[PDB]
């Protein structure tokens, strides 16, 4: 759900 | 193995300290101070994500578990790190949020600042009392990332259990390095895992005030998008009672 966090973890 | 050692990896992936850019030309206000601290905090959390991705084992977790652990533990990580910086810079006498943003006894007197700073100082005072080493601190900080979980468990529970065991053993190695006897080593492990357990209560109060400030915007304090996204997800889970701390000692 949290977009910035997911974008970071997706590399 | 020993080339590289896990503890040397933890030392090299630790992020550099960020600066706040705070403008102290004119007097403080609680609104502009808290908004500055939230903006710094969002940047620190981004650094914490990069750190977690670099932690051996973390990326073996399901992506949803990685998201959950960082969302549940971010305040513990940030408060613990603040405690370390305040220990090294002032022996816990002041709160060193950034090298250009140090909160002394007078800034704590600002409205709504005192109680939260008192809780943060308590963390720093524990590093002083226990004479925590850098390597003990680094291992303990990993364990905080792994200390707050959903009551319904994680998707990759078996991976998570093994990661936690690895870094518990690594904290043990950091203790043994201090060259005490086996009895002293077990006592110190008891003391440090008790400190880890106490973080849940010490950080729970910080989260409640954070949640309150986020929801009701008392004094209209700003949050960066990074924290607003995390808090918006974390708060309902915490409110529903769906989160549990993992404790080393029975409460
Ligand atoms: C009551 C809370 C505590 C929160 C934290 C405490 C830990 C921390 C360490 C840092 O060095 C930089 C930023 C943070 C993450 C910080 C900033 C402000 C806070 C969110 C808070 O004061 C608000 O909620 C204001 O709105």
């Amino acid at each position: 759900r949290p977009a910035i966090l997911y974008a970071l973890l997706s590399s | 193995g020993e080339f590289p050692t896990l503890i040397s990896l933890l030392e090299v992936i630790e992020p550099e300290v960020l600066y706040s850019g705070y403008d102290s030309t004119l007097p403080d206000t609680s609104t502009r101070l808290m908004s500055t601290l939230n903006r710094l905090g969002g940047r620190q959390v981004v650094s914490a994500v990069k750190w977690a991705k670099a932690l051996p084992g973390f990326r073996n977790l399901h992506l949803d578990d990685q998201m959950t652990l960082l969302q549940y533990s971010w305040m513990s990580l940030m408060a613990f790190s603040l405690g370390w910086r305040s220990y090294k810079q002032s022996n816990g006498n002041m709160l060193c949020f950034a090298p250009d943003l140090v909160i002394n006894e007078e800034r704590m007197q600002l409205p709504y600042m005192y109680d939260q700073c008192q809780q943060m100082l308590k963390i720093s005072s524990e590093f002083v009392r226990l004479q925590v080493s850098y390597d003990e601190y680094l291992c303990m900080k990993v364990l905080l990332l792994l200390s707050t979980v959903p009551k319904d468990g994680l998707k990759s529970q078996a991976v998570f259990d093994e990661i936690r065991m690895t870094y518990i053993k690594e904290l043990g190695k950091a203790i043994v390095k201090r060259e005490g006897n086996s009895s002293q080593n077990w006592q110190r492990f008891y003391q440090l895992t008790k400190l880890l357990d106490s973080m849940h209560e010490m950080v729970g109060g910080l989260l409640q005030f954070c949640f309150y400030t986020f929801v009701n915007k008392s004094l209209s304090v700003e949050f960066p998008e990074m924290l607003a996204e995390i808090i918006s997800n974390q708060l309902p889970k915490f409110k529903a009672g769906s989160v549990k701390p993992l404790l080393f000692h029975q409460k």
